[PDB]
């Protein structure tokens, strides 16, 4: 069981381009964008932006330039965000991209639409509330 | 927020004289009065004859 | 009419770079980043990247990259933004925080981030203990 | 009495002039000026000027042809100040002026100059608020109660 | 985002009567009156009336006989003010009149009626803060 602080992320490719995704395990919030290179810099940069916005108190990833990354340590320290060695939500990401593929050209605009949709598409699982409405709630509940 | 401040000093000024009545602790919960704990003695006071201050 | 979702955008130049800022007016919650060209497509992706997370109702700005930009036109039509009647100093405060903390990290891109964290998650109040990140959720999650 | 919205309007004479006065019962915020005539028009026009800036709600007066006019009726209601008909921080008004009287010629200018000195002069310590600074500590404290 | 005590004194007429005005620059709060004529006395005397109640350190102003009054100078030092970098507010108080413009017959009363409403027109650049509710919060944190 997670909590309102724990998050996870990974970087899959998307039609040539590389994409770093990060989802708040507690609800089903997906935050993602595209990064020009799978470096240690770009990863830590996606963390810095994340932490200044949401209440992240426990990150989680696999391993390599994303994980260990001196930048990702120098950034996790600055924001008190820990790390765990080491989810399958990018399979949804892609599944939602083709499903909406013709709306805009670039991948740099497709993955943005995909999230806007996975954050704002209600369902059940004890909740009418959209994936966004869950997070904005867990944050207030606390 | 569940954890109220309590950096408030409230001296219950009625009207029998202009003698400041030792800043009690505020913990009011209502509207027509002012419940205030001084040491241990809790004292509800009619709004008009109370004075709260901060810091 | 709105009083929960009107956000305000504008752009600055910092250490010879462009910084885009989006401040939720009635809550002063910041969101800033360094966009390469100060062109209609970067303003659009920003606006969007933003719109797909917080319930942004309305928006406001000057003209040029923000509004003539049909790229923004489409991306504001798609999600449902809007811009009408209503000074921006958040840049000044953002630049300040950066100033005070410029030493911390080399990259301007990385420092506008640090400063954005340091503003959001930093309770100065105004008859309320809470940081703007908490001011936001308070309203945004009030109904 | 010390209801945070309580203000009192005494009306006087000084040097042949007429000095209208208003005290914030819970602190010491004196507000005053010279009104060319002792009339409701003036007393309404003053209460209004007072109503338009302080979180006032109670005006205690002492029932005279002045503060019981229709002119002060309209204003009071219009701003929501329930009136209640009936010298200290109005006595030292004449006093503290004498220790100013020379600084400027007119009673007009002199009564205003007076409220300045009067409003910014601290009291003792361990709660060392000048008149003015304390008023804001009292108003703000109400708000600091919140609707959590 | 301006400074705690930096005011700005306007001077306009309406319906025929002179209306001096004073805007607390950073909270937009306003102060106004229907002074008899544009004499130095009336401006100095009004400037003497802000200082009695609010912290006034600086003062943007027209370089007309506004500051060009011997008397205002005489008062500038007495209290402790200056002169610096100086028509929304006047034109706001003016639009505010035109709407409540029936309640009271006169300007002497309506310009004051107007100011009551303007100090409690809840729109706030951050938090519900009204112009009045704005300076008081400004001042306390001092």
């Amino acid at each position: 069981n997670s909590d309102l602080g724990t998050w996870q992320m990974d970087c899959t490719h998307l039609e040539g381009k590389i994409v770093i995704v990060a989802v708040h395990v507690a609800s089903g919030f997906i935050e993602a964008e595209v990064i020009p290179q799978e470096t240690g810099r770009q990863t830590a940069l996606f963390l810095l932006k994340l932490a200044g916005r949401w209440p992240i108190t426990h990150l989680h990833t696999d391993n390599g330039a994303n994980f260990a990354s001196q930048e990702v340590k120098m950034v996790a320290w600055w924001a008190g965000i820990e790390h765990t060695f080491g989810e399958a939500m990018n399979h949804h990401l892609k599944n939602q991209i083709d499903r909406i593929r013709e709306q805009a050209n670039s991948v740099e605009t497709i993955v943005l639409m995909a999230v806007h949709c996975m954050n704002h598409k209600r369902r059940g699982g004890i909740g009418d509330m959209t994936p966004a409405e869950r997070l904005i709630n867990m944050i207030t509940t606390e | 927020k569940n954890s109220k401040f309590k950096n408030f000093r409230v001296y219950y000024r009625e009207g029998r004289d202009q003698l400041w009545k030792g800043p009690g602790e505020l913990l009011w919960k209502g509207e027509g009065a002012v419940l205030l704990k001084v040491g241990t003695d809790i004292k509800v006071v009619p709004r008009r004859k109370a004075k709260i201050i901060k810091d």
